[PDB]
């Protein structure tokens, strides 16, 4: 191949999407199994016959956590927030380093795959001490986590290299996202690294005979809220550059796609105790801050649905909108490129509302690790950045590997995505229901059927969306293999052009622009609301260490 | 052209469900406080 | 047309955002109003209570299960909740209505749940550290205990009991 020799970012990018399919597809399987255990029908005597290796329904449960939240999306930013701004730029990352980011990912995942394979590390996608796995499930997952440190280093590279050729210009709209969401992650990847070496690795190495469980998970959800958001912000990427040119219209505010960004780059980090709302040593008055911030978090989002919303009416005006909702019908909804996320963030409706209401603190207590909570991110995590995902398919996937799309697979993933929308809506009033009604999530609970007999009728709802859901992700499997098999190959739409949208710039644009450019600054001010935040309880915390021994109960 | 119409009747969608969950959800808190 | 649509939308986007904000003005107003009133007991101890695990049923006032409940002041009783491998100490826990009853609750193996089915006491349990939580039960008979939170196995099974009388 010649396209390889001067874009080699091309194939590397693929290695990384490929890595994270894959790992999306393991990781999905054991979800409609999981999907009827809530609607209280045990399915698993099946599975462990298909699948020998299985032990326990939570080994099954540790495998759908971190396939999916963990390797399928964290493949997914490497791959777009590396690639997307080095597309714009027209620059090449420095390879010999993209490369030794994709093998780390890729012997990072090996490393840690056997002992859960091997069923030594039940532990779950969390991994709370003092339930302690085995030592190649820890450093396994740290040279996962620290592949991208070194992809941090390669945009920022591009940054400062774009920067060197244009003096005193700003920083290109893809490329300021790209850069805002790498400095943010490597805020926000310290609570886990600091995690990691000071307890989680001397531990299974035995070195220390224990690790406090307190301080274990308070630097857990240091990382543990804003990895949610390096999830989104590279569908937030795609929704803001790139969906606009595939409805038919313009991006209606440059500054305000900086302005949402920059937020998320500010309140990230320091928001983790909305997580531990029911936890013990953290003074109530901490909380109430750490909730007040999160409400405030909620702003970005806030601002996105209006900024997205007048760019699709924008869109479906110029194809011909009519009247209040005339221009819904004037879209192209036979394009799965355009259907996967504009559904999706539908779906993110219900989504951002019951997240509001677990930020609320007291509020939390109603709902608190029910099934309410996977109700919450499945319409976050599992629709609109896997939507997105999906969808992204259709166009980069052409732009990768140079293989066109027929008008077979066009309509099929057409289906997919408005079953795995339509399974996942199912499946939402199914767990906030039975939420609300007290149903532990974290549970087997076919293999206890009296246990929760009010919830008859949610329980419908989860038995009729794991079928649904089933089907939408076996089309998936054959839809992307049969573009991933295909000898036909087109080297010249290998080398066309990104679709890119177009910004609407006005004159009030320059002053505000420029002030959001002072990057350095920035990332100072979000630096400085971590210590601000965390700094306090964690010292108080450092002062009193209590270390519990190792268990192991599966 | 005109008021982005279409966009204030996606964002109210997104007011009257925030409302309808959170106000929701302060009544059971009550109800079980 | 395109330059007066960026004007227009920058225009209702400039309100938008200040409605949003006040709406979470109101929302920072009703938690603030939860925090003041009875409601507010559920919430966790801020102070650092240090355990050792290991001794925790061996010596101390989770060892004797006929000793976990302990009236400490007019209308006031204090239980030590024990949350072990699948299964709650004292069972079943008894109490009186119209009582304050502050729970004290902690794990000798790994993080358990305490979720009490039709009450906000909902906590967490860390093996080296003490739950504190306070609840005034105003409806009468059968509570059922919740463990909520990945702990092995026989999770999905450990249940406990509170058991309240008229
Ligand atoms: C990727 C997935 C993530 C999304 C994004 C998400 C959302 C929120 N979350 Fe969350 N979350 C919490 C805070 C929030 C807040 C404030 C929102 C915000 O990030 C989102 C606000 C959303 C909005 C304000 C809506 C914006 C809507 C838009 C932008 C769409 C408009 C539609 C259009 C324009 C369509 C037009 C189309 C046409 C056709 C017209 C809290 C506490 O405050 C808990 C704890 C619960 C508990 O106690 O365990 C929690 C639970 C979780 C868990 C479980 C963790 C566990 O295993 O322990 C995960 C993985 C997760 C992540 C995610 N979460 N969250
Ligand atoms: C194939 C379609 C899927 C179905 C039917 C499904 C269903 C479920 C259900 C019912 C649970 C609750 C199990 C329990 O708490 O015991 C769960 C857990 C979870 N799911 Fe999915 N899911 C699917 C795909 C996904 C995807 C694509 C993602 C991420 C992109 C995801 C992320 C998660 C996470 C992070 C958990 C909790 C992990 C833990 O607490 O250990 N799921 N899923
Ligand atoms: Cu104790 Cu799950
Ligand atoms: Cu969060
Ligand atoms: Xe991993
Ligand atoms: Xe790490
Ligand atoms: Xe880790
Ligand atoms: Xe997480």
């Amino acid at each position: 191949s010649r396209v390889y020799e001067a874009y080699p970012e091309k194939k590397a990018t693929l290695y990384f999407l490929v890595l994270g399919f894959l790992a999306l597809i393991v990781g999905s399987l054991f979800g409609p199994f999981q999907a009827l255990n809530y609607g209280n029908v045990d399915a698993y005597p099946l599975l462990k016959r298909l699948l020998p290796f299985v032990q326990s329904y939570y080994q099954g449960l540790t495998l759908h956590g971190v396939l999916n939240a963990i390797v399928f999306t964290q493949l997914f930013a490497q791959a777009i927030m590396v690639y997307l701004p080095a597309r714009e730029l027209n620059m090449r990352p420095n390879m010999g380093l993209m490369w030794l980011s994709w093998w780390m990912a890729f012997i990072g995942l090996v490393v840690a795959a056997l002992p859960l394979l091997a069923n030594e590390a039940t532990v779950l996608y969390t991994f709370y001490p003092p339930l302690k796995g085995h030592w190649a499930f820890y450093l396994g997952a740290s040279v996962f986590v620290l592949s991208t440190w070194v992809s941090i280093y390669i945009v920022l590279d591009l940054w400062r290299r774009w920067k060197a050729a244009n003096p005193g210009k700003v920083t290109p709209l893809v490329t300021y996202m790209a850069v805002v969401f790498w400095l943010m992650w490597f805020l926000a990847s310290l609570g886990l690294v600091l995690e990691a070496v000071l307890f989680l690795l001397p531990w299974s190495f035995g070195l220390v005979e224990g690790v406090d469980p307190l301080v274990a998970r308070t630097l857990f959800w240091w990382t543990g809220h804003p990895i949610v958001y390096f999830w989104l912000l590279p569908a937030y990427a795609i929704i803001y550059t790139i969906l606009p040119k595939q409805a038919g219209g313009k991006l209606v505010s440059d500054p305000m796609a900086r302005l949402a960004f920059l937020l998320f780059l500010l309140l990230s980090t320091p928001v983790g105790f909305h997580h531990q709302f029911a936890d013990p040593g953290i003074d109530p008055t901490w909380k109430m801050i750490h909730s007040v911030l999160t409400l405030f978090v909620a702003v970005p989002s806030l601002m996105t649905a209006f900024t997205v919303a007048a760019s699709l009416e924008f869109a479906g005006r110029l194809r011909g909108g009519r009247g209040l909702f005339g221009w819904i019908r004037a879209l192209p909804w036979d394009n799965p490129a355009f259907v996967a996320p504009v559904l999706g963030l539908l779906g993110f409706i219900p989504g951002g509302a019951g997240g509001i209401v677990n930020a609320s603190f007291t509020l939390d207590y109603v709902v608190h690790n029910t099934a309410w909570v996977p109700g919450h991110f499945h319409l976050q995590v599992a629709s609109l950045v896997t939507l997105t995902a999906m969808g992204s398919l259709y166009w980069l996937l052409p732009n990768l590997t140079g293989k066109p799309i027929s008008d077979a697979q066009r309509r099929l993933g057409l289906a997919v995505v408005w079953l795995w929308f339509l399974g996942m809506m199912i499946m939402a009033v199914g767990l906030h229901w039975a939420g609300l009604l007290n149903v532990p999530r974290r549970a087997y609970i076919a293999q206890v059927p009296d246990a929760y007999p009010h919830a008859a009728v949610p329980m419908v709802f989860n038995v009729l969306a794991g079928i649904v859901l089933l089907v939408a992700l076996l089309l998936f499997i054959y839809g992307l293999f049969s573009v991933l098999l295909s000898r036909e190959r087109k080297p010249e739409l290998a080398e066309a052009p990104l679709p890119f949208a177009e910004v609407i710039s006005g004159p009030e644009d320059r002053r505000l622009v420029l002030a959001m450019d002072r990057i350095g600054f920035w990332f100072a001010v979000a630096a400085i609301l971590v210590v601000l935040a965390y700094g306090p309880t964690l010292v108080q915390l450092f002062g009193h260490l209590n270390p519990v021994p190792g268990w192991r109960l599966w | 052209e005109e008021k982005p119409k279409g966009a204030l009747a996606v964002i109210l969608v997104l007011t009257l469900t925030i409302l309808v969950f959170w106000l929701g959800v302060y009544a059971v808190f009550f109800a079980r406080g | 047309d395109e330059h007066k649509a960026h004007k227009a939308i920058l225009a209702y986007e400039k309100g938008w955002l200040a409605f949003s904000l006040a709406m979470l003005f109101v929302f920072i107003a009703l938690i603030a109003y939860t925090l003041a009133t009875h409601t507010a007991g559920v919430i966790p101890a801020g102070k650092l209570e240090r355990v050792d695990p290991t001794t925790v049923r061996q010596e101390g006032p989770w060892a004797d299960p006929a000793q976990a409940v302990v009236q400490t002041g007019p209308n006031q009783y204090t239980v030590y909740v024990l949350a072990f491998a699948f299964g709650y100490q004292p069972n079943p826990i008894e109490v009186p209505q119209g009582a304050e009853i502050v729970f004290k609750i902690t794990s000798p193996d790994v993080i358990h749940g305490f979720h009490v089915e039709g009450t906000n006491i909902n906590v967490e349990v860390l093996p080296g550290e003490v739950s504190t939580v306070r609840y005034t039960f105003k409806r009468p008979g059968e509570y059922r205990i919740i463990c909520n939170q990945y702990c092995g196995l026989g999770h999905q099974n450990m249940f406990g009991t509170i058991v309240v009388k008229e």
